[PDB]
């Protein structure tokens, strides 16, 4: 519930008031005055346990009305001309357990002429390596189309062993990688990087290092051009892919090419931080985002193609 | 019989008896001898001058023994008290003679149960069988041990007289449960031990039979410590966890559906899962357990049995863990 709000005096604010509905389950009528919890906070709720029970819950309201559209047509999902003829990972789908280190200064109190002594904490964070997408691929089109590259990673089976359906599995599928490029009239061979990935954002210069070099340009007359930096919505480029098992396990990967000049048909615009049109008009999660009955479709469009890809977790 | 022994005789006469079990024998002599014969004429092939096989035809005669088609579980008190009348008379034979004359007399109008029940314990701890390898049960009472869908299709193939094999399923769905630790406790042999085990051994064993078993007490303790560790162990090797102990105050959490079907009797009863215990008619109370289970608990943890008298019985010792068994199963 936001201000968009058209009745917010009918429809209140499920996801808020669940938030703290859920921080004071320590305290509610307040007997201790204990402060907020964990869940009360943005920088801290993903701790909780129930952060997701939670979400799981508004995940499904929305699936309700997300799966009362009817499926989509053959004709539906095909972009005429383009087909995906292969999908190849260059690389290793190889994730492991790296070392981070942040500073514990601005957190310990130092008045004066007391003076400081570095401390610092030291984190343990996945990741995974550097791989390459060979998507390879004909225009059959008389000549160069704008392309919408969408590419989800969806699980196969599971955990009980089970092996799902693309409707079992569509929605638990997450988005690795969303761009757009100009197909050539043929046969081209589209390869794209781990690194240029656009749902991720790169670690962020240290508190200290940006202070380094503030202070450098200014006793230097002029710059800082770091852009780099100045919105980042994404996650993490090291939770790009997702741990699995030491033994491996095979993912689905789906490259399904919609077109692009009816995608964009009409306008960073990745974090529309100040006010810009997000400029993919297809709706989101597209083309899974529907209920998706007979798999018997998505399979018969040239525009998508799945491969198997298989990942490691290196101990 | 050779008018006794050989053995691939005493052998033989053993397989015609479990032959085709759920219909009257098909083997000739077997029939006379079960029109022919009285097990009262001649009390003396019996080394009870006859009380054990007077007393089964006493029951017989009233006609108050179960009927045959019919079900039998060896928990029944009454059934159990018949089918061990049966093992008493085959228990006091001089020789083949009389065996195969009673389980002959008897297969034909004792129900099969009591009587499959009878003949292999008889066979198991009477002198008189010792050249002896016993059919598996499995293949003599099918139903007891293959599913219930091998079992109608193999009514199928009957009905249509067009044999064949069946390959069986596992319970329920898989992938979906811990029948996935199935393999183990729904194989033909593990089934075959744990009843052998038990007749081995019996719970109902007097001294009176003849000899003693030795340390059933220890030896029930530890046959069960063993299927319950080799069980934890299979269920380590499939993610999952150690197995919760039972109690009586709460819901059973995990329930199943056997699959099963009895052969005269029904399919086996399905439980609901997360349900609550009841006291069950007949048997006894639920809180009939909760004080058995103290009354246990202080035995061991006071150092002493205490019996009938009020004697109290030290079991803090070596011969510790037998009287504890024999007071617990
Ligand atoms: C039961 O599983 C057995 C495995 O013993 C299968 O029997 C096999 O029949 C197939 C026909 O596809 C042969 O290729 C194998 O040689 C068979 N083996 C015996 C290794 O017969 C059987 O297919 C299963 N099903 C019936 C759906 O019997």
């Amino acid at each position: 519930s936001s201000k968009y709000s058209s009745n917010v005096q009918y429809y209140g604010s499920l996801h808020n008031t669940a938030h703290v509905m859920l921080g004071r389950q320590g305290d509610p009528h307040g007997k201790f005055n204990l402060p907020p919890g964990v869940m009360e906070h943005f920088e801290t709720a993903t701790r909780d346990p129930s952060f997701f029970r939670l979400h799981k819950y508004m995940d499904n309201i929305f699936k309700k009305h997300t799966d009362s559209f009817p499926p989509y047509t053959h004709d539906n999902l095909e972009f005429s001309g383009m087909v995906v003829n292969g999908v190849a990972i260059d690389g290793e789908l190889i994730t492991f357990f790296d070392e981070f280190q942040y500073s514990l200064i601005n957190a310990v109190d130092s008045g004066e002429n007391i003076e400081d002594v570095e401390i610092n904490a030291r984190v343990h964070r996945l990741n995974h390596n550097e791989f390459t997408y060979k998507i390879t691929m004909s225009n059959n089109n008389d000549g160069e189309r704008l392309a919408t590259f969408r590419i989800f990673l969806c699980p196969i089976e599971d955990n009980n062993g089970i092996t799902l359906t693309l409707d079992e599995a569509r929605w638990f599928c997450i988005e690795l990688d969303k761009f757009f490029q100009k197909v050539p009239s043929g046969p081209e061979t589209i390869e794209r990087s781990s690194k240029d990935s656009s749902v991720t954002v790169p670690d962020m210069p240290s508190f200290q290092s940006l202070k380094e070099q503030a202070d450098n340009a200014v006793n230097g007359g002029h710059d800082l051009d770091l852009s780099a930096y100045e919105r980042s919505c994404g996650i993490p480029d090291r939770m790009l892919l997702p741990k699995s098992k030491p033994e491996g396990m095979e993912f689905n990967l789906y490259v399904a090419v919609t077109d692009g000049d009816k995608d964009t048909e009409g306008h960073h615009a990745q974090c529309g931080v100040h006010g810009e049109a997000y400029p993919d008009n297809r709706p989101l999660g597209y083309p899974l985002e529907r209920r998706i009955p007979d798999e018997r479709v998505i399979d018969g469009v040239s525009n998508i193609k799945h491969v198997v890809v298989k990942i490691v977790h290196h101990l | 019989d050779a008018l006794g022994t050989g053995n691939a005789q005493k052998q033989q006469d053993i397989n015609h008896l479990l032959d085709k079990i759920y219909e009257p024998t098909k083997y000739p002599d077997l029939k006379d001898i079960a029109e022919n014969f009285n097990p009262l004429g001649d009390t003396s092939i019996y080394n009870d001058h006859g009380a054990a096989v007077e007393t089964l035809m006493k029951e017989l005669n009233d006609h108050r023994l179960l009927e045959q088609r019919h079900w039998y579980s060896l928990f029944n008190t009454r059934q159990r008290k018949e089918a061990l009348m049966l093992f008493a008379v085959l228990n006091q034979c001089k020789e083949w003679y009389c065996f195969r004359s009673n389980a002959a007399y008897f297969r034909e109008r004792m129900n099969e149960g009591e009587f499959v029940y009878a003949l292999y314990v008889s066979v198991i701890h009477s002198k008189l069988g010792d050249g002896i390898v016993l059919p598996p049960l499995y293949q003599i009472t099918p139903h007891m041990f293959t599913n219930s869908e091998v079992i109608d299709k193999a009514y199928s193939a009957k009905m249509t007289q067009k044999p064949g094999t069946f390959n069986v399923s596992f319970t329920g769905t898989k992938k979906n449960r811990e029948q996935r630790v199935a393999y183990f406790g729904e194989d033909i042999g593990m089934n075959i031990h744990h009843v052998t085990w038990h007749m081995d051994f019996p719970f109902w064993w007097e001294d009176s039979y003849g000899y003693h078993l030795d340390r059933k007490g220890e030896l029930f303790f530890w046959v069960h410590h063993q299927l319950t560790a080799r069980f934890d162990f299979e269920r380590l090797s499939n993610w999952l966890d150690p197995v919760d102990e039972l109690h009586w105050d709460r819901i059973i959490r995990e329930g199943f559906a056997p699959l099963t079907s009895y052969k005269y009797g029904g399919e086996f009863p399905v439980r609901p899962d997360n349900i609550h215990f009841e006291d069950v008619d007949g048997v006894a109370h639920v809180h009939d357990l909760e004080i058995t289970e103290s009354r246990i608990h202080e035995a061991i943890d006071h150092g002493y049995i205490t019996d009938s008298d009020g004697h109290t019985i030290d079991i803090r010792q070596p011969k510790g863990i037998e009287l504890l068994g024999d007071i617990i199963e």
